[PDB]
């Protein structure tokens, strides 16, 4: 009766789709009318970070929002400084291939990951001052896409195999292994309360996980190409999703549906990094056509163009307070907008 | 006449396009991130020299052909005489060093880039500049002080030392003939050693011969027609000696074009430098 | 996996279908009420005054 | 200057770090990076062993030139989402087994992979050093069985030289661009000694091409 | 992790010596190093400075042109050669390590040091307290003073606090104003405003007694303070 089982599963999927249709009442664009449009957005360059000598793949901010972390093509993980233009550290990675970087919310540790299928965590506030490998987390099969720090002892990971794992820095073996996906997973973003997160796999589906229980909570379809980046809304009950279809999509947690589509005919190249600006009214998006965007998160109309790079933008993210934006493109430059 | 005004206008337009090309190829090394290469400092020096030439040489020299006679002062003519033939020689040894660099790159594809550094290239370019300076600027003053008088009239003023054949032969040989002989043999060797796709092996030989042909078309004929002055001194009138020497400036006109058209980045970002201002 | 993939998928869909889903007309108004409650606390949204900008020089 | 005493030392340390990165980039950018794609368990081990988890590198230097053979075929993931990391490699050592035409057939699967990796937009100027191994096994199997079984287009005779030429033309025709990149074939074998010499010759050719393109003489 | 300054004794005045401090267990290249001396009963005197790679060197007023200091990076030692020692430069010296980046903590570890005996526009810091009595358990505060406002335009105010137990090398406590050095209890808390600062002690134990030298780092030559002796 396995055929009956799979057909019943398909019928249940049709039923949940019908429930989603019924749960729909209106559109976010329809709701947000009679509201003041954001208007033109002019965001000049405020800093440039001309330290790297190759491509730049990832970026993260500290809690104080003054120290950058940049994953390069040649392993040269740098901890920059924001207000001035210096280099607090320069970490020579073991494997040059690094596709993610994460700076711990406590300012102590920093992580990196790439094709080596190993996430290495570096310690900074060390007596006998020198950045050293605190732990080489291993256990993933495919490549590694994004790591994020819950605290100074736990870290989450989205790998190249169809899994996302919650690690343990003290004892290098995994605590939980989230597995509900099909195809590789490219990005993930933790909650502002560090209780839930979603990972965007290439199967055009995003899943809502739960760190404690370990079981998947919700699913999020509605796309046409593979997801490339996700960052929760500052509220903690929504998340945008990067795409290869050049279609940012703002999902939500209590309606489980898809709210808005930030798609225009002019844009055709894919998305690389999406980061909500603080207070949520701006949805940044690093495209492939050497150009970012300042998409108005409530009204579909774009607010402004943010383009000063000469090659593909590969990472971006707003400060903690919301004072600046740090783009890292495939060139050797990080640009601090404000 | 109005025809002479039009001729001066077109000559000024040529000088203007020369100088704008020189500056637009000069600033690229500093305003482009990926162009910060040691292999481009030599072209930077060439562009700077061509910019100086575009600023002063052709216009101050067309001053000479307002009606035929030089109106400006003897000191002004001496300053021009000691500056133009130093900057042109600096360009010639610039091309010589670029040829040496290309030959070293093709002969030693890895050893030369390993050994060569920014300091070596900088000291080389400074040595070449000062070599041209000390071999072409003080010679006019030295010879004019030796004679004690002015056998060259100010009205039609030219290089001091041509009536003596030996000195002009010995300076012109090292100014032009030796660099040409070195460049041609280096280029033959680079064409032979780029054998490595056979069609583009001959195609690159085509253009590397075209550039040498351009150099021999611009600078050779003057340095072949002045070599009879030491015993003819009655061959052609001054104003066509003038055009034969003027032809030596299309080299500085075409150096940015003839060294940026073949490259891919130079034929690509020459518009990207100005697209984003 | 024909062994237990169907069973695990169907139980996953049961756990993903029994959840509570509020209407969009409120699930988006809640998001609306957040952006307007943090308008002042948004240096990028409104033009941040040049006095307090920590990135001028 | 209006820079405090500690900030001045911070700037000095930043400049020292800048110098360190500049020196590291100078010493490492000249190094030669040879990506190794192809079909695993078909001669990769043999070719690696000839020259003395996830990605694995191999730093061997021959004739005073530091090589980096990057064996990434063991990644076992989406080949299109991590391949862009390998832009800028000087070569792509492909690997085919001449005996793997009698096992969707694996020979045509390898042909498809070769076509996909040659025509990829990330690798348009980077050369490809094609390898062909199992010479003796291919000789035995061409003495045993004909070549038409896997090749319907082929119509000649089952002679080793003609078949080898046919394979050369086939694998050097699947590239849609014959101008911006070259393919160096080599009928190596298991017990071989000249593979490192051939790879050195090919890398000298490609580094000469890179030098010509950089200098703009081309 | 440990520094031992060696070389010293009783040389005749106007002689010459070269000191040494064999660094072993940290990034000697990456950490800038200083030299601080102590008279028989006076306060600490800043002497010299070497940065990472010897890119910038500073000297005190009384040693400019007399003393010379250099680092031997491969050998892990640091040298302070001395020329024309007067009869007023008798002191037992300290080999200081330091580091400078955003959030660093200079003067964190201080060597035990060796002695040296010879026969026969300054940022003022006046520590008015001197041998102040205190009962074990009660909360007291060490006063401080200055003349040039240490509140720089870049926010942080550069001024430090160095406790010294008797017969022991001094240790960093507060690597800025209102911070806390690693391995220093939360009982200590810098609390100041502008150009008058205090060092609160929540409840002193039987071990946190001695002199509390407060030193400014805004501008060289890093004038120290007179210190405040602590008692029972
Ligand atoms: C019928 O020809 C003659 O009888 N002579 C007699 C001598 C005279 N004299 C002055 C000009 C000199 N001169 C220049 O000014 N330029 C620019 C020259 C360029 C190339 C060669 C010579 C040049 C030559 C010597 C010229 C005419």
């Amino acid at each position: 009766e396995l055929d009956q089982l799979r057909q019943e599963a398909e019928q249940l999927k049709n039923q949940i789709r019908d429930a989603r249709k019924a749960c729909a009442d209106a559109t976010l664009s329809q709701i947000t009318n009679n509201i003041d449009p954001v208007g033109r957005i002019q965001m000049r360059t405020r800093r440039t970070l001309r330290g790297h000598l190759a491509k730049i793949y990832a970026m993260h901010w500290g809690t104080d929002s003054r120290l950058l972390v940049s994953a390069s093509q040649d392993g040269k993980l740098i901890i920059w400084d924001s207000y001035t233009t210096n280099k607090v550290h320069a970490i020579p990675l073991r494997s040059s291939w690094v596709m993610t970087c994460a700076y711990a919310p406590s300012g102590n540790y920093v992580a990196c990951g790439g094709l080596d299928n190993i996430c290495s965590i570096y310690n900074l506030k060390t007596r006998e001052g020198n950045v050293r490998v605190s732990r080489e987390l291993a256990g993933h099969t495919g490549y590694l896409s994004c790591c994020r720090f819950l605290d100074d002892n736990q870290i989450v990971t989205s790998s190249g195999d169809t899994t996302c794992a919650l690690w343990d820095i003290e004892t290098g073996q995994q605590t939980t292994t989230f597995t509900g996906h099909t195809g590789d997973v490219m990005s993930l973003s933790l909650a502002p309360d560090t209780r839930l997160f979603v990972s965007g796999a290439c199967d055009a589906s995003a899943k809502l996980w739960d760190v404690r229980e370990g079981m998947c909570r919700q699913t999020f379809t509605g796309h046409e190409s593979d997801i490339n980046a996700i960052c929760f809304f500052p509220n903690g009950n929504a998340f945008a999703t990067g795409s290869d279809d050049a279609t940012c999509r703002l999902f939500d947690l209590r309606a489980d549906q898809e709210l808005m589509t930030y798609s225009h005919d002019n844009i055709i190249c894919g998305i690389t990094s999406v980061s909500f600006s603080k207070s949520g009214r701006l949805l940044l998006a690093g495209y492939d056509d050497f150009n970012c965007n300042v998409w108005d998160a409530l009204k579909a109309d774009r607010a402004g163009v943010l383009a000063g790079h000469d090659n593909r933008v590969s990472c971006l993210g707003v400060t903690d307070d919301g004072m600046a934006v740090a783009t890292g493109s495939w060139d050797s430059f990080l640009k601090i907008w404000n | 006449t109005v025809e002479m005004v039009f001729i001066a206008t077109v000559t000024g337009s040529l000088s203007l396009v020369t100088v704008v090309g020189n500056i637009l190829v000069m600033l690229s090394i500093k305003v482009n991130r990926q162009l910060q290469t040691v292999n481009n400092y030599f072209l930077f020096s060439l562009a700077c020299a061509d910019l100086i030439i575009g600023a002063f040489s052709m216009n101050l020299y067309t001053v000479y052909i307002i009606k035929g006679y030089w109106p400006l002062g003897a000191v002004v003519c001496d300053l021009w005489l000691a500056l133009d033939y130093v900057v042109s020689n600096a360009s010639v040894m610039n091309l010589l060093i670029i040829s040496f660099d290309r030959y070293f790159c093709v002969t030693k594809p890895l050893t030369y880039p390993a050994r060569r550094t920014t300091k070596m290239a900088g000291l080389m370019i400074a040595a070449a500049w000062v070599l041209s300076f000390v071999l072409w600027a003080p010679a006019i003053l030295f010879w004019q002080f030796v004679v004690g008088k002015r056998t060259v009239p100010d009205n039609q003023c030219f290089i001091q030392f041509l009536s003596n054949p030996a000195v002009t032969f010995g300076t012109a040989i090292a100014a032009f003939y030796l660099p040409v002989v070195i460049m041609t043999v280096l280029y033959i060797h680079i064409s032979l050693a780029s054998r490595s796709m056979a069609a583009r092996e001959r195609k690159v030989t085509r253009t590397i011969f075209a550039i040498l042909l351009a150099f021999i078309l611009t600078w050779t004929p003057y340095n072949v027609m002045v070599l009879v002055n030491t015993f003819c001194q009655s061959c052609i009138p001054d104003t066509v000696w003038s055009i034969g020497y003027w032809l030596c400036y299309v080299n500085s006109t075409i150096n940015p074009a003839c060294y940026a058209l073949c490259n891919a980045t130079f034929k690509k970002t020459f518009r990207h430098l100005l697209l984003c201002q | 996996a024909s062994i237990a993939q169907a069973r695990k998928l169907v139980e996953q869909l049961k756990m993903e279908a029994n959840i509570d889903r509020i209407k969009v007309s409120k699930a988006a108004a809640d998001l609306m009420a957040y952006c307007e409650a943090h308008a002042k606390e948004d240096p990028l949204l409104t033009p941040v005054p040049a006095s307090e900008n920590p990135f001028r020089e | 200057c209006t820079l405090s005493a500690e900030d001045k030392a911070a700037v000095e340390r930043s400049k020292m770090i800048d110098r360190n990165l500049r020196e590291d980039g100078e010493k490492a950018a000249r190094e030669v990076k040879l990506l190794l794609l192809g079909a695993g368990e078909s001669g990769k081990s043999t070719i690696v062993k000839q020259m003395k988890t996830g990605i694995v590198e191999t730093h061997f230097t021959f004739k005073d030139l530091h090589f980096k053979m990057f064996d990434v075929g063991g990644q076992r993931s989406e080949r299109k989402k991590w391949i862009h990391c390998f832009e800028g490699v000087t070569a792509i050592i492909f690997c085919v087994a001449l005996s793997d035409y009698d096992l969707m057939n694996r020979m045509h699967e390898s042909m498809k992979l070769f076509d996909s990796i040659c025509n990829n937009k990330w690798f348009t100027d980077t050369s490809i050093i094609l390898f062909l191994n199992k010479k003796d096994l291919f000789e035995e199997k061409i003495k045993k069985s004909p070549l038409t079984i896997c090749y319907p287009e082929y119509a000649g005779s089952n002679t080793y030289e003609e078949a080898a030429a046919y394979i050369q033309c086939q694998f050097e025709d699947l590239n849609k661009r014959k101008d911006t990149k070259e393919i160096y074939t080599h009928f190596t074998c298991a017990t071989d000694t000249k593979n490192v010499q051939f790879v050195f010759d090919a890398v000298t050719d490609v580094i000469i091409k890179n030098n010509l393109k950089d200098c703009g003489l081309f | 992790v440990q520094l031992v300054e060696s070389g010293g004794g009783l040389v005749q005045p106007g002689g010459s010596r070269k000191l040494s401090c064999s660094a072993s267990g940290f990034a000697f290249s990456s950490f800038g190093m200083h030299w601080v001396r102590q008279a028989p009963e006076k306060g600490l005197e800043w002497v010299a400075y070497i940065s990472s790679g010897s890119g910038t060197i500073y000297y005190a007023d009384t040693v400019k042109g007399r003393f010379t200091i250099s680092r031997d990076d491969p050998k892990n030692t640091l040298f302070l050669q001395m020329t024309s020692l007067r009869s007023e430069d008798t002191a037992m010296y300290y080999c200081v390590r330091s580091i400078y980046y955003y959030g660093s903590s200079p003067f964190d570890f201080w060597g035990q040091g060796t002695t040296l005996t010879v026969s026969s526009s300054d940022i003022v810091m006046t520590q008015a307290t001197s041998s102040v009595p205190v009962t074990p358990g009660e909360s007291v505060s060490i006063s401080c003073r200055s003349s040039k406002s240490l509140l720089h335009s870049n926010g942080n105010t550069y001024l430090y606090w160095f406790l010294q137990r008797p017969g022991q090398s001094p240790q960093l406590l507060i690597y800025r104003m209102s911070n806390l050095a690693s391995g220093v209890p939360d009982r200590f808390s810098g609390s100041g405003s502008g150009t008058a600062f205090t060092l609160t002690i929540s409840r002193l134990e039987a071990e946190d007694v001695g002199v509390y030298y407060c030193m400014q780092h805004l501008e060289y030559p890093l004038t120290f303070g007179a210190g405040t002796k602590l008692e029972l």
